[PDB]
């Protein structure tokens, strides 16, 4: 149960988004240009971490 | 042309208003949702110009056909746009004319005279198969960000006096990019011409909730719990 | 280091690479009335500013372009240049005229008697605004008053709200009676417009783009070209601007007529139906892992 649990929980938190405008990188990728898509990646990169 | 007399009752709602939330497919699931729902075992009203608030709740179980169509309106005049809604044999109109309206809206069955005085201008008009089709019609009627959201539901129905006790979620029909205010709404009856008869329905109104709805394996939603209805429903959307 | 003992080891990671890609957009024609939006002769008062909604038609942006040289051309939460590929849900323009000077008035979070009396937007905007100059259009050389801005108020304007009341304000305590005495002014002032006014103060035409994004299945795209379908496959997918890449299949999964996608414990996509025609795929990752290397001491 504790293992289930936690696995469960590691794979949900990939769709909070920290304070950013998706939780998704593909579509800021392709909906952005790259001098600005730093500031969203970096709240994700953090939380991830 | 007033032969329309209301008379106001009380009964219980039960668990009944429940509709699919978005066009998501799920399966063997149970999913939390914060929305706009009629609560479980409210206080709704049978009628034998009404408020909208936050979206409208209507049943009806009458095969006469009388009932047919709604409007809506915040000062049901010309001065303002007014969604007006019409079942009909063949099809359904959906416009959104400033149509200078009457005191008591009536068919005369197909005169739109009585309805309102003139049409005038408009954007929106929508014509398609009719919403309507021992039977009990529920629908469920919200304006929100723009956009005008009808659902509804056919289900047969023993003769009962009172909404039957079970689930039955509410597929949605249409979803009309108006963007209007919505205060009051009527509905529209149609007397053979000028006989005078008798129709009922109930009301109920919706309120912002949290629901844990349950998703068997093949598609459709077969249990719902309202977390705020009592501790044990508390605690089983604590434990999910 | 230069020496390894005997064991066994992780060193990196694999994973399958995709073969092609696959489009499935829409295949409507029509033309979206971008056309009729611009250039049409007449623009409305600012205190009572048009609403135009586009859907369901191909969204092309070269026109703009070749328009006309802009003023402005700021786009806030969408790269200007990347407008060509996106698919949104419904698109709001809103068209007026306004004084050259107060072009920086329109922009989320600002203030100003524009801001603040006349056209509000909400802070999460997320669209593009677009000025220029039509000196050479609305500017009568006697002067032009057809352009009149609300000036006084009684209270703030909510995001995206229209006022057209018009009634003799009332800035004291006495009451205006229907009249305009001391104490009491008319709500609207009228511009003055004159080819002679230098620049701050000639007429300028401005058009607010708003989108929706992330949303029901959208129908406000389609300059690209839509491909064929492949399956069991390691391929690239963009279904509707839905875009992803992994391994297509036929599915056994009884979906509704009104739902599009699917998802699952993990709430990750894992199903979806081809415009083009209706049918059910199961969508997998494709293979990855990991590579361990065994070997004894490099003695
Ligand atoms: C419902 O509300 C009415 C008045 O609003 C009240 O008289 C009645 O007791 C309430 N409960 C039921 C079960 O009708
Ligand atoms: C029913 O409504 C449709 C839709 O406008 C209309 O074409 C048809 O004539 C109507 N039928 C009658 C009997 O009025
Ligand atoms: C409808 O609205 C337009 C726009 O304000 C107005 O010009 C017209 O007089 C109104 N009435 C009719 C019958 O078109
Ligand atoms: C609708 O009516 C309400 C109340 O009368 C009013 O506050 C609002 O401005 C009107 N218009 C819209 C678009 O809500
Ligand atoms: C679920 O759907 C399958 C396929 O349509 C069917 O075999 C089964 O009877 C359904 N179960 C229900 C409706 O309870």
């Amino acid at each position: 149960n504790h293992n289930a649990q936690a696995l469960n929980t590691l794979v949900k938190q990939l769709s909070s988004k920290f304070g950013a405008i998706s939780s998704v990188l593909n579509d800021i990728l392709s909906r952005l240009d790259p001098p600005e898509a730093e500031v969203q990646i970096d709240r994700l990169i953090t939380g991830r971490l | 042309v007033n032969l329309i007399t209301r008379t106001q009752s009380y009964t219980n709602s039960f668990t009944r208003g429940v509709y699919y939330p978005d066009k998501v497919f799920r399966s063997s699931v149970l999913h939390s949702t914060h929305d706009l729902f009629l609560p479980f075992f409210s206080n709704v009203t049978w009628f034998h110009a009404l408020p909208f608030n936050d979206g409208v709740y209507f049943a009806s179980t009458e095969k006469s056909n009388i009932i047919r169509g709604w409007i809506f309106g915040t000062t049901l005049d010309s001065k303002t746009q007014s969604l007006l809604i019409v079942n009909n044999a063949t099809n359904v109109v959906i416009k959104v004319c400033e149509f200078q309206f009457c005191n008591d809206p009536f068919l005369d069955v197909e005169s739109e005279f009585r309805v309102y005085s003139s049409a005038n201008n408009c954007t929106f008009e929508y014509v398609s198969q009719p919403f309507l089709m021992k039977n009990l019609r529920e629908f469920v009627f919200k304006n929100i960000d723009g956009y005008f959201k009808i659902y509804s539901k056919h289900t047969p129905i023993n003769l009962e006096r009172d909404l039957p006790q079970g689930f039955s979620a509410l597929e949605p029909l249409v979803d009309l990019p108006i963007g209007i205010n919505i205060t009051r709404f009527q509905t529209l009856l149609a007397l053979h011409r000028w006989t005078a008869g008798a129709a009922a329905y109930y009301v109920g109104y919706l309120q912002p909730r949290t629901f844990l709805l349950k998703y068997n394996e093949n598609g459709t939603i077969t249990d719902a719990v309202d977390c705020a209805l009592d501790p044990l429903s508390e605690t089983k959307c604590t434990l999910k | 280091s230069f020496t390894v003992e005997k064991g066994i080891y992780q060193t990196s990671n694999f994973r399958v690479q995709p073969t092609e890609s696959i489009v499935r957009f829409p295949n409507i024609t029509n033309l979206c009335p971008f056309h009729e939006v611009f250039n049409a002769t007449t623009f409305a008062s600012v205190y009572a500013w048009n609403r135009k909604r586009i859907s369901n038609c191909v969204a092309d942006y070269s026109v703009i372009y070749n328009f006309a040289p802009f003023f402005a051309f700021k786009c806030y939460g969408v790269s200007p240049t990347k407008l060509n590929d996106l698919c949104f849900t419904n698109v709001y323009a809103d068209s007026f005229v306004i004084r050259g000077n107060e072009v920086s008035q329109i922009a989320p979070g600002q203030t100003g008697n524009i801001a603040d009396y006349n056209y509000k937007l909400p802070d999460d905007f997320t669209g593009c605004v677009i000025a220029w100059n039509s000196n050479k259009l609305d500017s009568k050389p006697s002067g032009n008053y057809n352009y009149l801005y609300r000036l006084l108020r009684k209270s703030k304007l909510k995001p995206f709200e229209r006022d057209i009341s018009t009634e003799i304000y009332q800035a004291g305590n006495k009451p205006c009676n229907g009249v305009a005495g001391p104490n009491c002014y008319s709500p609207l002032q009228s511009y003055g417009f004159r080819p002679t006014y230098g620049v701050g103060h000639q007429p300028y035409r401005v058009v607010v783009l708003s989108f929706e994004l992330l949303h029901a299945p959208a129908t406000v795209c389609g300059p690209k070209k839509s491909t064929n379908l492949v399956k069991n496959k390691c391929v690239n997918f963009n279904f509707n601007g839905l875009t992803g890449t992994g391994v297509l299949t036929e599915s056994n999964k009884k979906f509704l007529p009104f739902q599009q996608f699917g998802r699952d414990i993990a709430d990750t996509t894992d199903a979806v139906r081809d415009p083009q025609t209706l049918e059910i795929l199961d969508i997998t990752p494709c293979s990855f892992g990991g590579v361990s290397v065994i070997t004894p001491g490099t003695n």
